[PDB]
RNA sequence: UGGGAGCGAAGAUAAUCUAAUAUGUAGCUCCGUUCAUGGAAAUCAAAAGAGCUUUCACUGAUUGUAUUUAUGAAACGUGAAAAAAAAAAAA
RNA sequence: CGGCGAGAAGGGAAGUGUGUUUCAAAGAA
RNA sequence: AGGCGCGCAA
């Protein structure tokens, strides 16, 4: 049981990447 | 200005054939395009991409990367014609990627409402070529076609029929509905159109071999004899496969030289290997068929293509999805099914030799309906089953998959004797 | 509504400040209004703090309006403002910012954030956006737009169901 | 709350009744006098004790018996030489 | 005081709080140039035509009208009296 | 792009674009039919003066759809009944100075304002006006003064 | 209106409840904080409308007593629990008014795509690829997506 | 105080639903594994159940002493950590312990 | 001085008894009460907002602490009282 | 027919997902 | 400001 889900973590990272450079 | 180099792009495209005189000019055009960033429109970007797609080398590579970068930015402002044009261009220049392809397809699905007849034909052709089976997009486009049949020329109708049949999207009733309109202009249609209709009817297994024989006659008349040299490899393979499938040997001696020249020609195709298997096996085993030999290098290349297909099957995850449920079925039928085994001179995805039962999945990549393979396996004594891709997709749960496979397996088990009537 | 609740300011500060509106008061009806005051309402959502012409003043609010120079709308200027009940007039925005002391180190602003809030309230009553915010022209990744993870027990239950 | 450098953070904003009803025996360890706000002692004012001075602490046992005890500061008697005062200063505490 | 025993909306779920990636169901399965160029040039030359009046932009041929327009525009124009 | 963006337009933007089309004499029945559907969808969120401007611009451009104009009329009546008195007066003054307008809408706002002024009785009724004497001067300019309003104003003055 | 007529004094919000599933005689449009399914059905059966506008405590205070505010506050966005409640009420059949989050918009887009092709695959398998019928009567893409999303959200309910 | 020597047996479901039944068996059959086919509401039919191996006390006085002096806080910090890792205090759809503490620092509401 | 500071009990309730209550009470020492206490947010709150400090009523004997006895002018908030911020760079 | 913007401390607090909110441990009656 | 109550029938 992984937590937080890896897909959620990757999606958050990708959403942050463009706004934060 | 920024249009002088677009006009010069078209001028160089004029030398599309024999692409040698314009090589230095292309070397300069690549630099000009690179240096004129943020100076063209989306459709001028499309024009540059189209012009440089039909060439190879360093300038084409630089234009490739440049259009690949600019397309992501300029996609929202494009129109379906130019979306399809850039899709085809990138597929030609080999710089395409999964994300960009998905973006293009989603844009087209959103822009369905603006599709013209030419856009419909082009998108269907691309989807059929790449075996891109998106149910919702295909349903919308087919609804457009079947609502505006009168708005499509017979050539466009032939192309749409071919694309949908390759996608496995039409039934016999839909094929009849389209052929009713296509019937009036068969003579007027050119060689390529007739070949496309013949391939579509072969894949559909049209219940009236009369139209198949008529299409064969028109194709033969339009392309002439083999000595004329007008036949194209795809047309020859189509005619031979149709003849072998529909058992027109008694009426197609003229196909014998066509097969001779087909086998004499070298092999470089990537998706006709299945049909080449089918014709090879029919020629070797069906004595009534035209008698032509098969070069050993033909046979070896066909075997290598089979091995590559096996590698692709192993890579695909659908195989494991079917394997799990087949293993689960052992509790009821104890079938010791195995992978990539031999059932006669064919290679089969799933085989259980104890009960002589072979199972395969009907991928869109195959241009054949596998009817010849099924008939030959029946003659050799193997019970052959093929799973329709759409019907397999329909099932959502393992229970539904188990019921579907139970229904598929019920038939042969009676013949093998593992079940009582 | 989605666009309005996300607009980013673009006009110049001077042009914005030239648009000041003096407060105008009108009483509510004797009974109840047939609807809500809809100056900045889209689809039932108030997308902006709106000055209320229909306030019912109590003793405290009336005292503030009558006595405090900061509420004397006939002598109000966006660049020179009184704070709450002050009698001193402060330069805006020069007095809202921290400054360096005789040692060259940072010092808190002459107007604290609490009084800057009163200046902001005066601006809003005068129908002016608060243009002196640090990042006025920048869009914000609003807290409500973040994707939420549901309760961890839901994921545990899904894992156990699998 | 404010005055985070001084003791009473969770008392500062709980109410008047709690502040008046606070029970000293709740505090087991000694609190520094400066942070507590305690009056300096006469001994501290006659010596140089800086942060240290008489304090109190509570004894609590598993039986829940409480007891408060006064505790004296750790002080030494030392001699200093002062140039500003031009004299040795014996026995400063 | 009295309520129906069954509340048919209990168990409502708002969104997909799933363990795995939201993969699309398709993901498991993944001469004529003269006509193309002539069509591209024919479309390009049109965008560059000077308009007589600003309202004649959409005065194009039926074949090049989007199909959905070819089906719905007559009804819209029959209902939008001028 | 305009047809794509229309559903997210504000009411004043609907009015501004229709007025720009009317000014430039850019009439195209296909585009107007497409735009009017979004306009009708967003109708319950259109202010009275903006609706007046939209109707005027459409009439100038040549739109003659009775059903569309009936929907507009119903919306106008409802907005008139919804507006409080002070904002009703403000919208009256706004409507009196529009590029394009509808004379029936002007008459409707005038009649509603007259009815509201004649309904006033006491100081609480007159308190609904920001400047009762400025309103009196406006009604003097327009020949709208009435005995009942004068009596209510005298009670308010007391 | 309810507060001012003293039909009910509002502290947190009004919730409608019906008794014995008795019918309602008047066509009305009413905004409330909550409502039982029986009340919603009775109101809508005669052409009525039940509306839910999201309001924080301050927003409800300003909505009931705007005369106490010199500057009215802007309505705030809901949290996860309130988004769940608002979408559940919309499924029940009420009109809903709140600012929808970006994550919810994106996920609704993705879910709509996925469910649309689940339906498309089912129809193709059955052999109904072509939407036969008059296009003037067929359902729209948005309406179909709404239907599929509602069914997906009602998966584990008794409907 | 019961003086029975019978052994307590917990039969866990083989469907991994965590459902259980409870019974007792004779001490003579300590090493005998009990198995039964009984209804499991998690899957809504009869499945197999198997006996499991089943491999100081924090009293009120100890809790009071810890919370008044905090000399053995780790004992209860461990329980808090276990709850946090399991999924307590997730802010939503939790009437019992939605949050670790209120804004003022109290651990409320009291749910036990 | 049932106001503020320091130290700080037992008789009484718990039907004995412990905690807790009594109570931070009594005694003792020190401030000396609106010209006073205190005080102009590195505050409180929610993703909306309030705006130093102080007094009254409600929220409410609610949420709490004590877990046999009881204690609890809680926090946010609402309606009122009073209203203030800062003459002041030298001359 | 409003344009890249007017010196806002790099520190404190807020769930530990801080993208967001708030304040400046520094001043008078 | 706040408090209590507000049919279970039609």
């Amino acid at each position: 049981f992984p937590w937080p889900p890896e897909h959620h973590t990757a999606r958050r990272k990708r959403r942050q990447a463009p706004g934060l450079g | 200005d920024a249009r002088c180099l677009v006009d010069l792009c078209w001028a160089v495209w004029g030398f599309r054939g024999a692409p040698d005189v314009v090589e230095p000019l292309l070397n300069r055009m690549a630099s000009v395009v690179v240096r004129r960033e943020n100076a063209f429109t989306p459709k001028q970007l499309g024009t540059i991409a189209f012009t440089f797609s039909w060439f190879r080398g360093a300038p084409t590579d630089t234009v490739a990367d440049f259009v690949l970068a600019e397309c992501v930015k300029l996609l929202p402002e494009m129109e379906p014609f130019h979306v399809t044009l850039l899709f085809g261009s990138l597929r030609r220049m080999r710089c395409l990627n999964r994300d960009v392809a998905n973006l293009m397809i989603e844009k087209l699905t959103d822009d369905i409402d603006r599709f013209t007849s030419d856009d419909v034909v082009g998108v269907l052709r691309a989807l059929a070529a790449n075996s891109i089976t998106r149910g919702f997009l295909l349903r919308r486009v087919a609804t457009l076609v079947f609502d505006n049949l009168d708005s499509f020329k017979p050539k466009q109708l032939a192309s749409v029929l071919n694309s949908l049949t390759l996608l496995r999207f039409l039934t016999v009733e839909n094929g009849e509905e389209l052929f009713s309109c296509l019937s009036g202009s068969l003579s007027e249609l050119p060689a390529a159109s007739i070949a496309e209709i013949l391939e579509a009817l072969t894949i559909l297994n049209f219940p009236r071999p009369e139209v198949v024989r008529t299409c064969l006659d028109l194709l033969a008349e339009k392309n002439g004899l083999i000595s004329q040299g007008s036949w194209v490899r795809d047309h020859m393979i189509i005619a031979a496969h149709a003849v072998i499938q529909f058992q027109l040997y008694d009426k197609n001696p003229v196909v014998k030289p066509l097969l001779e020249e087909l086998f004499r020609s070298r092999v470089n195709s990537s998706r006709t290997q299945h049909r080449v298997e089918e014709v090879i096996h029919a020629l070797d085993l069906e004595k009534a068929s035209p008698r032509v030999d098969v070069p050993p290098y033909w046979r070896a290349m066909i075997d290598q293509a089979n091995r590559e297909e096996q590698a692709r099957l192993e890579h695909s995850g659908l195989q494991n999805e079917l394997t799990l449920v087949l293993d689960s079925l052992r509790g009821k039928f104890q079938l010791q099914i195995q992978k990539n085994q031999q059932a006669g001179p064919y290679s089969v995805q799933f085989l259980d030799d104890e009960t002589k039962i072979c199972i395969e999945i009907d991928y869109p990549c195959c241009r054949t309906p596998h009817i010849i393979k099924a008939r030959h396996l029946k003659q050799l004594g193997y019970h052959y089953l093929l799973v329709d891709c759409w019907q397999w997709r329909r099932l959502r749960s393992e229970a539904e998959q188990t019921v579907f496979l139970k229904q598929l397996l019920s038939g042969p088990l009676l013949e093998v004797g593992r079940l009582e009537g | 509504l989605q666009r309005a609740v996300r607009e980013i300011p673009w006009k110049s500060r001077q042009d914005i400040l030239r648009e000041r509106e003096r407060p105008v008061y009108a009483a509510e009806c004797r009974g109840t209004p047939r609807r809500e005051y809809s100056k900045n309402v889209i689809d039932g959502v108030r997308v902006k703090p709106t000055f209320n012409p229909f306030v019912k003043l109590n003793k405290a609010k009336r005292y503030v309006l009558d006595n405090w120079p900061s509420r004397n709308w006939d002598d109000w200027s966006p660049y020179r403002c009184y704070v709450r009940g002050s009698r001193r007039r402060y330069n805006i925005p020069q007095d809202l910012l921290p400054y360096k002391d005789e040692l060259g180190e940072w010092h808190p602003p002459r107007l604290s954030a609490r009084y800057q809030a009163d200046v902001k309230k005066q601006y809003l009553m005068n129908n002016l956006p608060w243009v002196w915010q640090k990042d006025f022209y920048e869009g914000k990744m609003h807290f409500g737009d973040r994707e939420p993870l549901g309760p961890k027990v839901w994921y545990r239950k899904a894992f156990r169901e699998e | 709350p404010k005055n985070l450098n001084l003791w009473g953070k969770y008392l500062r904003l709980v109410g008047r009744g709690a502040r008046r009803g606070f029970k000293k025996w709740q505090v087991i360890p000694p609190i520094p006098v400066k942070a507590y706000g305690r009056e300096p002692s006469a001994a501290s004012q006659t010596g140089l004790y800086h942060d240290e001075d008489f304090n109190y602490h509570t004894k609590r046992t598993f039986s829940m018996r409480r007891t408060r005890r006064k505790i004296k500061p750790n002080v030494f008697r030392r001699t200093f030489t002062s140039s500003l005062l031009n004299v040795t200063i014996p026995n400063v505490r | 005081i009295k309520v129906p025993r069954v509340d048919p909306f209990k168990g409502f779920r708002l969104a997909r709080f799933s363990l795995h990636e939201p993969t699309m169901p398709w993901e498991k399965f993944e001469d004529e140039a003269q006509a193309l160029g002539e069509e591209t040039q024919r479309l390009e030359r049109l965008d560059h035509e000077e308009l007589s009046d600003a309202a004649a932009y959409d005065d194009m041929s039926l074949t090049d009208m989007p199909l959905t327009e070819r089906m719905h525009r007559p009804k819209r124009l029959e209902n939008f009296k001028m | 792009r305009v047809l794509k963006l229309a559903p997210s337009f504000y009411s004043h933007e609907f009015a501004d674009f229709l007025c720009c089309l009317a000014r430039l004499k850019i009439a195209n029945p296909s585009f107007l039919s497409a735009f009017s559907q979004t306009l009708v969808s967003r109708l319950p969120e259109i202010a009275f003066p903006d609706a007046c401007r939209c109707v005027g611009a459409l009439r100038s451009l040549g739109v003659a759809q009775q059903s569309l104009f009936d929907l507009f009329d119903e919306r106008q009546k409802k907005e008139l009944e919804l507006l409080p008195t002070q904002l009703l007066l403000e919208d009256f003054q706004k409507v009196l100075s529009l590029e394009f307008s509808w004379q029936a809408y002007e008459n409707m706002i005038q009649e509603e304002f007259i009815k509201r002024t004649e309904a006033m009785v006491d100081d609480k009724d007159v308190d609904e006006l920001a400047d009762p004497f400025a309103c009196l001067n406006f009604m003097k300019t327009r020949n709208l003064v009435s005995d009942k309003f004068l009596l209510a104003l005298s009670k308010w003055c007391r | 209106h309810l507060n001012d007529s003293r039909c009910v004094k509002v502290k947190n919000g009004v919730s409608l409840f019906n008794v014995n599933d008795y019918p309602f005689p008047y066509k009305i449009s009413i905004e409330v904080a909550g409502a039982d399914q029986s009340s919603i059905d009775a109101i809508r059966r005669v052409g009525g409308e039940v509306i839910i506008v999201y309001r924080n405590r301050l927003n409800l205070r300003a909505h009931i007593k705007p005369y106490k505010f010199e500057v009215l506050p802007k309505t705030a966005r809901p949290n996860l629990e309130m988004v769940h409640y608002l979408e559940k009420m919309r499924a029940r059949g009420c009109v809903v008014k709140y600012v929808k989050p970006q994550w919810l918009i994106d996920e609704e887009k993705s879910l709509k795509t996925e469910l649309a092709e689940f339906e498309a695959e089912a129809l193709i398998a059955k052999g109904e690829a072509i939407e036969r019928g008059d296009p003037d009567l067929r359902e729209s893409v948005d309406d179909l997506q709404q239907r599929l999303l509602k069914r997906f959200r009602l998966r584990e309910t008794r409907a | 105080r019961s003086r029975s020597k019978r052994l307590f047996v917990q039969l866990k479901s083989a469907a991994m639903t965590n459902f259980c039944y409870v019974t007792r068996k004779s001490p003579e059959k300590k090493n005998f594994r009990i198995a039964l086919r009984k209804y499991d509401p998690g899957v809504n039919k009869h499945v197999m159940f198997y006996e499991a191996r089943l491999p100081k006390q924090i009293t009120l006085s100890l809790q009071r002493y810890i919370r008044w002096t905090g000399k053995q806080v780790k004992l209860l910090l461990d329980k808090v950590e276990k709850a946090w890792e399991y999924g307590r205090f997730q802010k939503y759809f939790d009437n019992q312990a939605p949050l670790l503490t209120d804004r003022r620092g109290r651990a409320v509401p009291r749910y036990k």
